[PDB]
């Protein structure tokens, strides 16, 4: 196009994009920020790093490039590639990597009154403090802080981005139905925009655009807490077993070792913040110690089974609290109770003394297992009210964490 | 001398062509940009990372009036290679890439006729992001696509389109990726069911700016599922059948709970792997992630019922008594129901004798009540298994046979009628 | 205003970068080398890779670059971004990436007689071919080549640097800028100018300079935390000669419990070296050796299980079995008529179970003599292979000399 | 040098490095391509990508840069930056993750005569499709295509410097070995432009793999493991640790079954040789456990409710044993003399309940000595024929 | 801006950057280096890196960059692009995984009267000497070590803002806390150049970290599997599961180990604490699955075979039980008939006698479970004691 040669020549002769635009000394320049979001990639817990592709939607005003279209044979605007004209050095300041700048160097588009815009594309890194008390039924509130680098509020003004009629401002992310991707993994709850300044240092000014994000955490459910509600079911069957079976500490001894082994592989998913505890992990410790406490009552279960008089001596206390008081309270109790020829009377008398002495010891014998077997079940009872009371309170108090109705921001 | 020097010379240099300005010859008149997709390789599709990598040429065309010249004057020259840093070209790019990659890497030459048609044809190995649907996985089938926009000048401007070909004098537009036959590489894992290509126009939007318009690559891949079939899902499914089987084992073996709990822990260990196999996206559980809670939660009740017939088998006289209602029901009517099979040393020597024959007979009732508990017991599991097992089976037959009745829909655009194939164009 | 200006502009006002700065035609230029290591940042043997903090320092002559000092006023040494000058493109031939340059293109010395100082810092990721055979024993010899990317022999002629008039042929270590890695000691650093005879002066691979690393694992925490629990949790199979045969007794838990152990070793010690193929770790031969040997003793524990529990039922005791098993190989180490029939008949029935009992015992006692025997022949297996592993690990030591043939140390 | 500097800024004064190199527009450029391997960074199988490092050694006349040496001192060779002549766009076309085409560009020799030489670094991370049918004793046959992309045949034209790529300079891999290595030219006829010819010069590298580390750490416990699947027969029941044995061997074959199954790409193409061996073994082992769990309950048979049949007692206590040679197998007076009584008929009672449990303890031995038998010829008749 | 577009064309039209800004060679440029530390992104303890967010703030005065404001409507300040104008090569000497010097140049301030001030950003991965012999209560000193790569003291003179390092606008890590920070200016004379100084500045951070994550997830289950040790005496040999207890507790305990030792480097410099405890408790579960196995073998010891030794049964049965105050321990054919009955009373005898033998051979292997049990309290008693 021979005109709109003409009119790039004329524009830029000596037009030098190294200086802001300021006609008169000590004149701002008013810089809109607005943001558009395409794609809420990742949100890396481990890092505390989020990943966004977005726009960039800024704009300006340039006293140099003006122009009268009647001169020019109507050209209202001109698509001018972004490195040839003065741009704010807008970046995001809380970024994870180093990458400041914007990634794709796409047209400004001017006009003929000087309105420069400008909608840059990146995929931003940026850091999102993370809390954990309540991972995974947990609502995070990650900021991505825009501002120029170079310029302060002495040489620009930071302002909100108007509306596609170009009436209002617009005061939170954008979203674009025909170009969003939905996530997934995480929910989008509130997204406003905000201006902030710092009380001690007057020349700073940024425009922060927050994403109140709350997770849906049926993976979460599906993958690691049912299967240890699975386990801490076993826990409490181990109460129920009778000693005599032979595997008790198999079945106490697994369960402890799965729900070990399930706190050690989530450690790999949550931050290594120590700020607070997640919800997931304290059950999951709950349960470690409930299930340990678990073994060693089985191994006093187990001893107290395979006691004879020959070895120990039930002293007074156990035989009142376990045979007497206990099995009332826990419906236990059990139910209620010639040469030769002198030769041969002396055998009979032998063996008659021999079966009477055989029965008293075997009376003593059963007596220790009753006691076995009360405490066995008085365990399976606490164990049973302590895990299920223990595990309904603590996903109660996961269930009421919503993020506010309000963001504050 | 090489006339291509003086040609070029002529239309770079002489004529002062400037590679910032659209190549029309008024400001108001638009550009047409043609555009096709040949898909060279199907690199790989990370289901952890949601991303589908593929190796690609991307093909444009337009019309720069400023880039025409008369064969006759120079020789006979037809064509011409000319580097993209010295001519006007299109900046097309891929919106939905996960990484910084928005346009091709290797900027190649590109072809210009005499009549000003300019060609140009480079590889682009596209890193775009792709939501997998992990409802039916590993008998699963996504639908991947590649979203081009221009960003660099608005609908008034440019105009994206698909690139028409001649067969018999009539121009068919290209609503499919192209796939050489001979250059394809078929991917081991994926093979492509369907491939359209669609030009999209958002009425909603305005032709002032630059999400008015873009042409989007559909690529609805089937997993081939043989690998997954016969390393995961065989094994998972014997394992669990062994849980029911070890209803089968007396409580005297002492191997009952070990045999329940070593199946409940294999299960849990695939459960694990399947989680690290797939992103963690909330829209669905898989179905092999439901096939193994549905057995895992069976296999629990299993080890539960296992120890309530240990429970029941080593009982005794001496702490429990044995109800007619239980003796009754576990002993007449569930074991038909489940065909299950079927002088004063002369008087010390008299009363010696009379004490040892009462123990003895004591002995004797005590080891028949313990006998009727055993009983009890082997009824109570053979229950258990006619009530499990069968659920087991057909569960995992359910299962298996849903997510093999799943096939993608044979034809993309649900509301369309058109095949969006190669061998048949509109 | 600064004097340097002037000389810097006459300097490079007609000046071309890209023409070698030979003097006449058979002119040579001799680029000296010598590297400054700084910190050995890590070794890694999976990826096969050295990594190294090193300031590389790189001399020659560009007869173009001199001026007159008093013309100047006394200015004998100026400063010049490296982007400007003729470099001799000196490339780290070994690396593992397609890193050739170095890290940062500092500024170059320049003398007033023509003489060049280039000293920038990098950081090379090198590859080290690794020998497994003695881990974590094992010293390693890593290398760094370099060579010249452009120039063949007649047009460069690498050396290395000679300082005070002896050749510096080592790696310099300076002690104030020296952090020992703490998990690898070096013990000898030469560097020798070497040629590939397979090739002419000229095609530019003819010279090299390579600076050798001889490292030496500190193998303190690999002993506590891998070899030590390994090889004492391996002790424990012999036990299983010692529990009762029978139900409850749990020779086979106790002996698939240290198999299983002992595969997850070998797994772990996988994970800890690289994947090649041209050897197999010391400690993966013992790991697999007693493997071996555990399966052999889990065989044994068996047999010894079948042969306690045998009945006369099913199982008959010949006099040849019980003979040897129990002798030499022991020594190495009306109303009234019904009453009477009934208590016959009861004497009888208890004789026959007596007997069975005894006949039972028999067999238990020939089960576990069979149990020492076979105690005493896998402890001496086990002791043999622990034993021979162990020497060959202690004795593995650091060549005396940098090369084999040489007599010269090689040190400053 | 002065004579040099004059000549490198009199031969690029008017040259266009947009131009080819031929003295008339209908001529075209030979280039004689010859690749050069230095290395074997890597093959990712799971991924199947290799990552090589090569050199690509280019060589063609340019006219233009001709110059007559008695002009200049004698001087009969220069390097000249890449950047600064014309060079070819050669692009390796299955390349997977690294770059398309030449992205160091390092100096090339000009010959006073015009000859180029070009001999820049490269790392091809190509496309590798890998069979898995023998690993780990597989050999892989993977290629790196490469042509001109915007040149075709009537304008440019590449040749193969020799037959087969220079590995003088290879570094042994220690994990694989060049087997073989060929290079072949193609001329290809692409739907994009059907009406002439683009050449391309195939290079492909036959791979053995060095079978020691996975033999090592995979195969040889794959095998210990596997051969303790017959001791469950040999164990009896009374020791209550069969199914101990015979789970924990089949939860560490499924284990060795998932690691191999890490080591190789998911594709279905085929299915690896060690992997359906250890299917089959587990399937064997499973059979295995069903057996065992069967012998164990018939061990424990009651004689109180399980009466042994006929056709049980004729062929498991009559037959097989026979057939089997190997194994080693088969007032108060009256109230006194009244209990005396039903003491004895207890007593016999007792014996004749022992003597039916005993029966099915024998059938459980014969049983359980039938599989360990059948165990043993599958075991012979395998390594006889794998042999 | 007219006037500050012919400004910057006065400037620059002959200024060369490759000069150092200064009126006589002979002189020095004084750079004021100040160290402003935004976010402590990592510290990578198996590599040994310590990634950091830092503003490297510069000063300098450039005579040559200095105009009159009032030839030009009054400006006194523009912004530069740092690439048009002389900068001081800055590196990290021990840097370890980035890059050695500034790589994103940004504009820099620049003053009527020739003072700059440019403040651009960095991630320096420097290198960090972990020592872990507390963690996780470890505490770190890792240092940034900076100076001018190519001039010597009398060139280019460097010095710090202040005796530490800018923490204002500092991003709270959440895993380490900042107990102390400083920076000091080093004099040094290499044996290259031994006649001009060398400077340097070398900043360093003390990093206490917070040790409740690692406390939670590693250390309580390793405690708890260490409280599980001596667990396996006070289970009787009937039950038939003491291999099992013993064994698991074994592998647990190596398990934890293998998982402490991925977290920490391969350096033997120093053995962790934590690590040093396991493998106490390793030792001594390993003595106590081979004493377990001793009393297994004294519980089923044969009444036949072998016969108690006097000094077994005085030890065992007559004197340390009583030792213990806290346990419960204690301390024709009638004539065939006639027969049978006298053998069925022998027979009873003789079981009787070696029932007898069996059990006080019971109670020897009871007795040695209980002084074992009583031995590993002694030591639990004695370890927290002495520890805690
Ligand atoms: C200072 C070491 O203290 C301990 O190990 C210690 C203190 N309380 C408990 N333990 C452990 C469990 C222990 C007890 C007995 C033997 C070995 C280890
Ligand atoms: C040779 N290709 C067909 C691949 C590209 C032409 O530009």
């Amino acid at each position: 196009s021979v005109m709109e040669d003409t009119l790039l020549s004329v524009l830029f002769e000596t037009y030098n994009p190294k200086v802001r635009p300021a006609q008169t000394v000590g004149d701002k320049v008013t810089v809109r920020v607005g943001l558009t979001l395409t794609n809420l990639l990742i949100l890396n817990e481990k890092i505390e790093e989020m990943t966004t592709n977005v726009f960039l939607n800024l704009a300006w005003t340039d006293y140099r490039l003006q122009w009268d279209p009647a001169a020019y044979e109507g050209i209202k605007d001109l698509r001018i590639p972004s490195s040839d004209v003065w741009q704010p050095d807008i970046v995001l300041m809380n970024n994870n990597d180093g990458s400041f700048e914007i990634t794709l160097h796409v047209n400004v588009l001017v006009q003929h009154t000087g309105a420069v815009s400008w909608q840059p594309s990146a995929i931003y890194r940026s850091s999102c403090t993370i809390k954990v008390m309540y991972f995974p039924f947990d609502w995070q509130n990650c900021t991505m802080v825009f501002k120029s680098y170079t310029y302060d509020t002495s040489e620009v003004t930071l302002q909100h981005a108007l509306d596609a009629k170009g009436e209002r401002e617009v005061k939170e992310i954008v979203i674009n139905k025909d170009a969003f991707t939905e996530n997934g993994q995480w929910s989008i709850e509130h997204k406003p925009s905000r201006k902030n300044w710092r009380s001690d240092d007057p020349s700073y000014e940024d425009v922060t655009f927050y994403l109140i994000i709350q997770r849906k955490p049926l993976f979460y459910i599906v993958y690691t807490i049912i299967p240890c509600i699975l386990i801490s079911i076993l826990a409490i069957l181990v109460f129920y077993l009778p000693p005599d079976a032979g595997e008790k500490m198999s079945l106490s001894i697994s369960a402890l070792l799965a729900v070990t082994v399930f706190l050690l592989l989530l450690a790999d998913k949550v931050p290594e913040t120590s700020l607070s505890v997640p919800i997931i992990i304290r059950y999951l410790m709950f349960i470690m110690i409930l299930v340990a406490f678990s073994v060693i009552l089985s191994v006093v279960v187990l001893n107290l089974h395979h006691r004879s008089p020959n070895t120990h001596t039930m002293p007074n206390w156990i035989r009142q609290i376990f045979i007497e008081t206990l099995p009332p309270f826990l419906w236990i109790q059990r139910p209620v109770t010639p040469q030769d020829l002198k030769e041969a009377v002396e055998a009979i008398k032998y063996i008659a003394e021999q079966l009477e002495s055989a029965s008293e010891f075997d009376d003593l014998k059963k007596d220790w297992q009753y006691v076995a077997m009360v405490a066995d079940r008085l365990f399976l009872y606490v164990f049973f009210v302590i895990c299920s009371i223990g595990t309904f309170s603590i996903f109660l108090d996961a269930s009421h964490n919503v993020p506010p109705d309000n963001p504050f921001a | 001398v090489n006339e291509e020097e003086r040609l070029i010379n002529d239309l770079l240099i002489v004529n002062k062509y400037n590679k910032h300005v659209r190549p029309v010859k008024h400001n108001n008149e638009v550009v047409n940009i043609a555009l096709s997709l040949t898909l060279s390789n199907l690199i790989s599709l990370k289901e952890t990372d949601e991303t589908l990598t593929s190796n690609v040429w991307m093909d444009h065309a337009w019309y720069d009036h400023r880039l025409t010249w008369n064969a006759s004057e120079y020789s006979d020259i037809s064509i011409l290679r000319l580097p993209p840093e010295l001519v006007w070209i299109p900046d097309i790019v891929l919106q939905n890439n996960n990484d910084g990659q928005y346009h091709v890497a290797y900027f190649c030459n590109v072809l210009v006729r005499p009549n000003g048609y300019v060609t140009w044809l480079p590889p682009a190995i596209f890193r775009s992001s792709c939501p997998i649907n992990v409802l039916y996985f590993p008998f699963d089938w996504q639908n991947c696509s590649l979203k081009f926009t221009a960003l660099n000048y608005d609908a008034n401007e440019i105009t994206m389109d698909l690139m028409t070909d001649t067969i018999d004098g009539k121009d068919y537009p290209i609503e499919w990726i192209i796939i050489d036959p001979e250059a394809f590489t078929e991917n081991g894992e994926w093979e492509i069911i369907h491939k359209p290509a669609k030009k999209n126009i958002y009425p909603d939007k305005f032709p002032n700016g630059t999400n008015y318009q873009d042409v989007t690559f559909y690529l609805i891949i089937r997993r081939k599922p043989l690998f997954y079939v016969i390393n995961f899902i065989t094994p998972c499914v014997l394992i669990s059948f062994l849980a029911s089987l070890a209803f089968y084992l007396p409580a005297e073996s002492g191997e009952k709970m070990s045999t329940a709990i070593s199946v409940l822990l294999a299960q849990a260990v695939f459960l694990l792997l399947t989680s690290q196999r797939l992103p963690e996206t909330a829209l669905a559980v898989p179905l092999i992630g439901k096939y193994l809670m549905f057995i895992m939660s069976l296999v629990t009740g299993v080890i539960v019922n296992c120890g309530i017939v240990l429970n029941f088998h080593f009982r005794t006289p001496s702490t429990h008594v044995l109800s007619t209602r239980v003796k009754q029901i576990f002993l007449e009517k569930l074991p038909r129901i489940l065909h299950m099979s079927r002088h004063d040393e002369i008087k010390s020597g008299i009363d010696s004798t009379n004490y040892i024959v009462k123990q003895i007979k004591e002995k004797n009732a005590y080891d028949e009540e313990v006998g009727n508990w055993n009983l009890v017991g082997q009824t109570i599991d053979r229950l258990s298994m006619f009530i499990i097992t069968p659920v087991m089976v057909l569960g995992t037959i359910f299962i298996f046979v849903m997510g093999n009745f799943n096939h993608p829909p044979a034809k993309p655009f649900e509301g369309d009628p058109f095949d969006y194939s190669s061998d048949h164009p509109r | 205003e600064n004097e340097e200006g002037r000389l810097i502009e006459k300097l490079l006002g007609d000046y071309d970068k890209r023409i070698i700065p030979a003097k006449t035609l058979d002119h040579i230029i001799d680029v000296t080398l010598k590297l400054t290591l700084t910190n050995l940042i890590s070794l890694n043997e999976k990826e096969e890779a050295l990594t190294t903090n090193v300031w590389i320092e790189i001399q020659w002559n560009d007869y173009r670059l001199s001026w007159n000092t008093s013309e100047y006023e006394g200015i004998d040494l100026v400063r010049i971004p490296s982007e400007l000058l003729w470099l001799p493109d000196v490339v780290l031939e070994n690396n593992v990436d397609g890193q050739f340059e170095v890290a940062y293109y500092a500024n170059v010395l320049v003398y007033n007689d023509g003489s060049m100082y280039w000293l920038p810092p990098a950081i090379y990721r090198s590859t080290c071919p690794i020998a497994v055979t003695y881990f974590p024993f094992d010293w390693q010899n890593c290398s760094l080549v370099f060579r010249s990317q452009t120039y063949n022999a007649h047009e460069v002629n690498l050396q290395l640097s000679a300082e005070e008039g002896e050749a510096v042929e080592w790696i310099h270590i300076d002690p104030e800028d020296f952090t020992e890695n703490g998990e690898w000691t070096i013990r000898h650093r030469p560097a020798k100018k070497n040629y590939n005879w397979q090739l002419t002066k000229d095609d530019t691979d003819f010279q090299e300079i390579i600076f050798f690393l001889i490292i030496q694992r500190k193998p303190l925490f690999y002993i506590i935390n891998i070899i030590a629990p390994c090889v004492l949790i391996s002790s424990l199979v012999v036990l299983v000669y010692f529990l009762p045969a029978q139900a409850g007794g749990q020779k086979c838990t106790l002996s698939i419990s240290v198999l299983l152990a002992q595969t997850i070793f070998l797994f772990l010690i996988a994970q800890k070296v690289p994947e090649t193929s041209l050897n197999v770790p010391l400690i993966g031969k013992y790991l697999i050796f007693v493997m071996f040997v555990s399966m052999l003793i889990v065989m044994n524990c068996v047999i010894v299980l079948n042969v306690s529990l045998r009945t006369p039922n099913t199982h008959s005791l010949s006099e040849k079995i019980k003979h040897l098993f129990l002798g030499f190989l022991p020594k190495y180490l009306p109303e009234i008529k019904s009453c009477v029939e009934a208590c016959n008949f009861i004497a009888k029935s208890t004789k026959e179970q007596n007997d069975s009992g005894s006949e039972n015992e028999n067999w238990v006692l020939i089960g576990k003599v069979i149990d020492k025997a076979c105690f005493w022949i896998a402890l001496l297996l086990f002791s043999i292979g622990t034993l021979a592993i162990f020497l060959t690990g202690h004795f593995n030591q650091v060549p005396e000399f940098p090369f084999p043939g040489d007599p010269r140390k090689y040190v400053p | 040098s002065e004579h040099e500097t004059r000549l490198v800024a009199n031969l690029l004064e008017n040259y266009n490095k947009v131009i080819r190199p031929v003295e008339h527009h209908t001529h075209f450029v030979d280039i004689t391509v010859g690749l050069q391997l230095i290395q074997l960074i890597s093959v990712d199988e799971v991924n199947q990508i290799v990552e090589t490092n090569v050199r690509l050694r280019q060589q063609w006349i340019d006219v233009r840069l001709r110059w007559n040496p008695a002009d200049y001192g004698g001087i009969k060779k220069i390097r000249l930056p890449s950047d600064d002549v014309w060079l070819p766009d050669l692009v390796l076309y299955n390349n997977a993750d690294g770059d398309f085409a030449i992205v160091h560009m390092t100096k090339l020799l000009l010959d006073y005569t015009g000859k180029i030489m070009w001999t820049p670094p490269a790392i091809f991370k190509s496309y590798c499709e890998i069979i898995v049918t023998h690993f780990p004793f597989d050999q892989q046959n993977c290629t790196m295509k490469l042509g001109i992309w915007t040149y075709d045949g009537t304008k440019v034209s590449i040749s193969p410097e020799s037959d087969r790529p220079d590995l003088s300079t290879f570094m042994e891999s220690g994990e694989w070995v060049m087997k073989d290595y060929r290079g072949w030219k193609h001329w290809v006829y692409y739907t994009c432009c059907p009406d002439t010819p683009y050449l391309d010069i195939t290079y492909h590298f036959i791979m053995q793999r060095i079978p020691l580390y996975f033999v090592v750490n995979v195969i040889i416990p794959c095998l210990l493991f596997s051969f303790l699947t017959g001791l469950v027969f040999y164990l009896p029941t009374d020791s209550g640790e069969k199914m101990t044995l015979s789970i924990s061997v089949l939860l560490s074959l499924t284990v060795f079954l998932l690691v191999i199954v890490e080591l190789i790409p998911s594709t279905s193409s085929a299915v690896p040789l060690i992997g359906k061996y250890m299917l089959f073994t587990m399937i064997f082992v499973i059979s295995s456990i069903i057996i065992t769990v069967v012998v164990i309950n018939t061990h424990h048979r009651s004689p109180s409710t399980h009466t042994m049949p006929q056709w049980v007692r004729k062929i498991f206590i009559d037959t097989i044993p026979n057939v089997m040679f190997f194994s080693t197998m088969k007032p108060d007076v009256k109230s006194a003399i009244e209990g005396v009584k039903y003491i004895a008929e207890h007593m016999k009672s007792d014996e004749e309940s022992s003597n039916a449990a005993e029966e099915w303890k024998y059938v459980a031995m014969v049983i359980d000595h039938i599989l360990l038998c059948v165990f043993m010829l599958i075991c012979i008749i395998g390594t006889v024929s794998v042999f």
